[PDB]
């Protein structure tokens, strides 16, 4: 099994209601032994990143299904390196709103994943 | 037991009483589960008041069997005390009985219970009551909470061995968290300073009000415990007007049966006037307003007999339309039932469109003139929408606006450089920041115009946008003075004026909290703090006599869109409706009042019961609204709008929803709605095009001008499909009036999310049947198409120009910005009328920083799981 | 039109007949008896004309029948349930009180599959074939032959 | 066997106008809609490019779909017989019922059908009709959306 005892933090990007599939990926991380942090929906950048921060997590899962996460996750990802935190992976699935060109801009740009419906 | 929910509100009043002076770490422990070996650290999701750089917070699994706590905690409080900060919060996970581990790693240590315990002899196995410093019964809220209170401060008392002091002077504290400002954590908190502070910590005097006592005075509750059943009450209402027609009926049925046989003796010779005797005792058994009801029915089938409505001023309206054949066609069809039973039973069930319980409708007949063209504009900036506003509206005498908001305004924020922020400004719908933003947005436009209404969906920074748009429509008529005069008006003239704007302003404020929650989760306010100030305001259009502005439209569209059913979709709104006026008549308002302002507004699908939704919710409306609350005949009509269903509409063969759509208009002009809009056929692909907008428009055209079966306006009536639909509909709406009657009302339901799991269940149900192939979709699941399978919207310039406005406007109020947002928190914090606050802070303040404020003191909306 | 003004007096002579021993039974309950009302009454038995009586006769049992779920040899499906859990009646029977007004709708506007057949000549709709019949022809027999056969697809 | 009328609806072509011919699905529900509604036999549906050329590939579904979404997903036409009971319905019915016995009156009085046709009473009653339809929809009394009402700013043709 894994080797540490794994965090995550688990949010829904800014002005997101639909958390129903977060709340999805929060329990299987839950069930295969992770400590999530779960934090949500409708959170800025500003709130995740602080909270990823404080607890010290490995790695970040934001889902977003109303667009505009081009800007957002580089956001996260610049303000993440900004104070310390570039070791702490980013993760998306925002469904099918993020299209391959969009996929292959943000894992080029810091983001870890961004897993497509593919 | 609340137990982050408490924390987070304590953590809130130390930053309110030392005005965030004080540096508070919080180190938070969650039970880990053995099996997965996992962890849900889910105390962080609850905390609001953590997000400042003097907060600090660290979540952590027990990651033990037996233990309440992680096995690393004094390392981990070690390193809090270290790095200088003035206060370490520490929380366990959920303690048994014997379980106390707390106690030796603080200084201070706080039991959080609810008032179920079991029986009072549990509390001698409570360990934790033994060591406890202060005890918080928190949902204090609940049933024998009071008991729990005195059982819990006795138990405390026998346990310190105090019998030389009172129990009411013991650290129990009954507080309920869930409810903004609440004077019962205040009073835990003012409690544990005291015992902090003596325990050596510097701490400035309170700003906080020194409130006295032990327990919540339950302040601020929006619908009162007492009226907790008010759902079910009006099921009751409903259900004894019925068994009432049914007597009535068979009353009234005899009555003519027993006159008609006596008659039919004198006719054929031997007599018996005993018959007599029996009629005469029905004519008292039938009641006033039936026996009335069956004697003007005569008189009733010559008025709709004629070509003329004949109605010392006289008004005449045409009966009939004459078609291409020859045929007269009534607007509305009578009944020719010879059983007077019959006739009762149709009068009190479903008399007449414009007569009680207007089930056919509210008004006698349909409006002749043209349908009022709703110039629905919002994109960019105020001044895009603004011109947006005056290309449609040339010409017309008719200035019926509706404004749609970005989705930065929609959350109360301001636009910001930020780029989680900045993508979104402008896009979907006009930003609005400031007062001077509104202004803009509604310039050469007169809002105190006689023929000018302003509809503008916003929920929850409603209040505050409905602040800038009345000082919009006040200083337009400010401005009109000193033009006209060429003088400013003077203290007296102003106030003269200002109080003339506020009553003959016309407008709505599309706002429904009740629906946010429900279906949309879209909520920035908590629940319980956006009512008080709904409230707020509607006493505020009471004291100004403010009678041409709508204040609330209940909607149950988004719930609709979400997937629930049309019953689900009709009970729930109209419950919400009922909460609504509950909340209303609990602040001590007359019901006449605000109940002729209500509109509501529905989803129209394919499902059968949409058919027979409104008038449902007309009867349902007309019948409590009379018997229950005792209202007049302009608050006993329920007037909604109904929009064709978007979850009806495909991307797959988009040709083919203007079918479903027209299928749906149909129905919605047949049972007499209000207010119809139709969706255009690429409404699930595309922005509506100019075109795409006139395909929907013309399918109310064509049924309201050439389609033959719409001459008639009630041709719904008399239908035995229809009569029985809208038993059915009706029933199965009371019945679940009931079941949310039986959870504490709308509210008391939304605590334990039971429409948004009902929603849900009801959404996976069509999924399930729509993937299956049970529930047939035309061009989706069957009869799919065999040869194949299947921008910006706001400028860069808009963008910086709502930065530059708003930076503008921070700099042009920066002397009297930091007093009014202070001002509107202690409103709040003295339970005094926050719109009234408002209409002063919107000219001094921006829509971000009046949220933020209203976040600070408390009304933010608290997420759950 | 001779139809339609015996379903007028035809209609009269069962309201009468119902209004009569109506008012019958309720002297009974009162006490005193008045059997001159059913002098009248037995007048409208042989009034009423031989099919007019079998028609108000079998109604009580012919809202039986559409009551239930299936139309019981042979069954039928009365019922087709909602997304909301409502029962959809395939046919929707009145709910007259007077026998005048029952009689009146079993003349001039039976149940469907019933004289006069105004709500169709059928009971029930076809589940196999849907009313749908669409107009093709085009070009040689060879090339219709395709196009009937992607209609019917 | 033989009192049981069996018939096949037709939608209206003469309702279907090459202005606007978006607009024709509209009116080609809505007459669907009726015919399904009064139970009838056999009914087909015209495509919305009816007034310009013969039905074409995609044209023809969007007119067998009009039948296929009242048939399936419609939720009044569950019920078989929704138009019973209607107080319209039943007072149209006997309206137009009557209004044809009275015809039958006229045709009788001339001969029968036959000898109605020697005087062309037929042909002259219906083109009198359609010229009253044309002196109104011409006029702008009888409103037809998209050709003498609502028409296209931006479509010359
Ligand atoms: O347009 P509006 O909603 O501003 O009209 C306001 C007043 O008109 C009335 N009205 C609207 N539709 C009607 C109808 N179909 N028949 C009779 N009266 C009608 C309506 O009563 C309203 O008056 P009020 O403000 O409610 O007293
Ligand atoms: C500009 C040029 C325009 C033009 O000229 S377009 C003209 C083209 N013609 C058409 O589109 C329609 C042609 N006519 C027909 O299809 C038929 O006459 C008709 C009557 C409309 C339809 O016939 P069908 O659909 O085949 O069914 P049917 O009435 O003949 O009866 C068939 C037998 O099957 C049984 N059946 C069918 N449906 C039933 C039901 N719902 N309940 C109980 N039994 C049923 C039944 O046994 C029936 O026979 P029977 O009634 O016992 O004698």
């Amino acid at each position: 099994g894994p080797a540490n005892k794994v965090r995550f933090v688990t949010a829904a990007s800014l002005f997101d209601g639909h958390d129903a599939s977060i709340n999805i990926m929060r329990r299987i991380l839950q069930s295969q032994g992770c400590e999530v942090i779960h934090l949500g929906h409708n959170r800025s950048v500003q709130e995740v990143v602080t909270a990823a921060l404080q607890e010290d997590v490995q790695g970040i899962a934001i889902s977003s299904y109303q667009g505009g996460h081009v800007e957002y996750f580089k956001y996260m990802i610049d303000l993440l390196r900004e104070h310390g935190g570039e070791h702490i992976q980013v993760f998306g699935g925002g469904g099918g709103v993020i299209v391959p060109d969009e996929i292959r801009e943000l894992q080029a740009y810091g983001v870890a994943r961004i897993y497509s419906p593919e | 037991a609340g137990k982050s929910s408490l924390t987070d509100e304590l953590i809130r009043r130390f930053r309110l009483d030392q005005d965030d002076a004080l540096s508070i770490a919080v180190i938070s422990i969650d039970p880990s589960r053995r099996k997965s070996g996992g962890a849900l650290l889910g105390d962080r999701i609850r905390m609001n008041a953590i997000n400042h750089p003097n907060i600090f917070m660290r979540s952590l699994a027990t990651r033990e069997a037996g233990s309440e706590i992680s096995q690393a905690l004094p390392d981990v409080i070690a390193a809090c005390k270290a790095a200088r900060f003035d206060l370490v919060i520490v929380e366990t996970s959920g303690i048994g009985q014997g379980d106390a581990a707390i106690v030796p790693h603080v200084d201070l240590s706080l039991y959080v219970m609810t008032p179920e315990f079991g029986a009072a002899s549990q509390l001698e196995k409570i360990d934790m009551l033994d060591f406890a410093d202060f005890v918080a019964i928190n949902k204090f809220d609940r049933k024998g909470a009071q008991d729990a209170w005195r059982d819990v401060a006795k138990q405390v008392q026998r346990n310190r061995e105090q019998w030389h002091s009172r129990a009411e002077d013991m650290p129990v504290y009954g507080t309920q968290a869930s409810r903004f400002n609440d004077d019962g954590v205040t009073m835990l908190y003012q409690g544990l300073v005291g015992a902090l502070g003596a325990r050596g910590m510097s701490l400035k005097p309170g700003t906080l009000p020194n409130l006295e006592g032990r327990i919540s005075t339950g302040q601020n509750v929006i619908v009162p415990p007492a009226r907790s059943r008010y759902l079910a009450e009006l099921a009751d209402t409903v259900r004894a007007y019925h068994r009432r027609v049914v007597a009535q009926s068979k009353l009234a049925r005899e009555r003519q049966q027993l006159r008609a046989a006596h008659d039919m003796l004198q006719g054929a010779g031997h007599e018996s006037a005993a018959l007599e005797t029996l009629a005469s005792e029905r004519d008292v058994s039938l009641g006033a307003v039936e026996r009335k009801l069956l004697a003007m029915w005569p008189q009733m089938q010559q008025a709709y007999s004629g070509d003329e409505y004949v109605v010392d001023k006289e008004i005449r309206t045409g009966l009939i339309s004459t078609t291409l054949s020859g045929t007269k066609i009534r607007k509305v069809v009578l009944p020719r039932f010879e059983d007077e039973g019959e006739i009762l039973k149709w009068l009190m069930r479903e008399n007449v469109p414009g007569s009680f319980p207007y089930t056919a409708g509210v008004f006698a007949f349909k409006r002749e003139g043209e349908d009022p063209t709703r110039m629905f504009a919002g994109e960019g900036d105020a001044f895009r929408t603004n011109r947006r506003f005056k290309l449609v509206s040339e010409g017309m005498e008719a200035k019926r606006l509706s404004t749609a908001f970005d989705s930065v305004t929609l959350y109360g924020e301001d636009p910001h450089e930020r780029p989680d922020i900045y993508g979104k400004v402008g896009n979907s719908g006009v930003s609005i920041a400031t007062l001077e933003d509104m202004k803009v947005l509604y310039d050469g436009f007169d809002l105190t115009n006689p023929s000018t209404s302003v509809s503008m969906t916003i929920n929850g920074p409603a209040p505050t946008i409905l602040a800038m748009f009345m000082n919009t429509a006040i200083d337009q008529q400010i401005d009109r003075f000193r033009a006209d005069n060429g003088r400013d008006p003077t203290a007296d003239e102003e106030a003269k004026i200002r109080a003339w704007v506020l009553q003959n302003v016309r407008g709505t404020v599309q706002a429904d909290i009740l629906k946010e929650d429900q279906g949309q989760n879209t909520c920035i306010f908590s629940t319980e703090f956006s009512l008080k100030v709904m409230g707020d305001i509607q006493e505020y259009f009471v004291h100004h006599q403010v009678r041409n502005f709508y204040s609330v439209s209940i909607s149950g569209y988004h719930i609709a869109e979400a997937g629930a059913n049309p019953i689900s979709q009709l009970a729930f709104t109209l419950a919400n409706g009922f909460t609504y006026v509950e909340a209303y008549l609990a602040r001590g308002m007359h019901i006449d009042d605000f109940a002729p302002n209500l509109s509501f507004f529905f989803s129209n699908g394919m499902d059968p019961e949409y058919s027979v939704l409104g008038r449902v919710a007309r009867r349902i409306w007309a019948v409590t609204m009379r018997d229950k609350y005792g209202a007049n005949d302009r608050s006993q009509k329920l007037k909604y709008h109904i929009q064709t269903s978007g979850r009806s509409l495909h991307a797959q063969e988009i040709d083919f929803n203007d079918i479903r759509t027209t299928l749906q208009a149909l129905i919605a002009i047949y049972d007499n709605c209000n207010s119809l809009h139709t969706n255009a056929y690429d409404e699930a692909i595309t922005t509506p095009t100019a075109e795409s907008v006139r395909r929907a428009l013309a399918i109310q055209l064509i049924i309201n001008r050439e389609w033959g079966v719409a001459k008639c306006e009630n041709p719904n009536q008399g239908s035995f499909l229809i009569e029985e639909l809208t038993d059915l509909v009706e029933e199965a709406v009371l019945q679940e009036f009931e079941r949310i009657a039986e959870r504490g009302g709308v509210l008391g339901a939304m605590e334990t999310g039971y429409q948004r799991g009902k929603i849900q269940e009801e959404s996976l149900y069509y999924e399930q049947l729509k993937h299956d192939g049970t529930l047939p979709i035309i061009g989706v699941n069957t009869f799919r198409n065999p040869n194949g399978d299947p921008l910006a919207r706001s400028s860069e310039d808009e963008k910086q120009s709502q930065l530059h406005r708003l930076t503008e406007f921070h700099g042009a109020h920066q002397a009297d910005a930091e007093a009014m947002l202070a001002r509107l928190r202690q409103a709040v914090i003295d339970n005094r009328n926050v719109f009234a606050v408002l209409m002063d802070a919107v000219r001094v303040c921006s829509l971000g920083q009046i949220t933020h404020a209203l976040f600070e003191v408390g009304g933010q909306y608290r997420r759950n799981m």
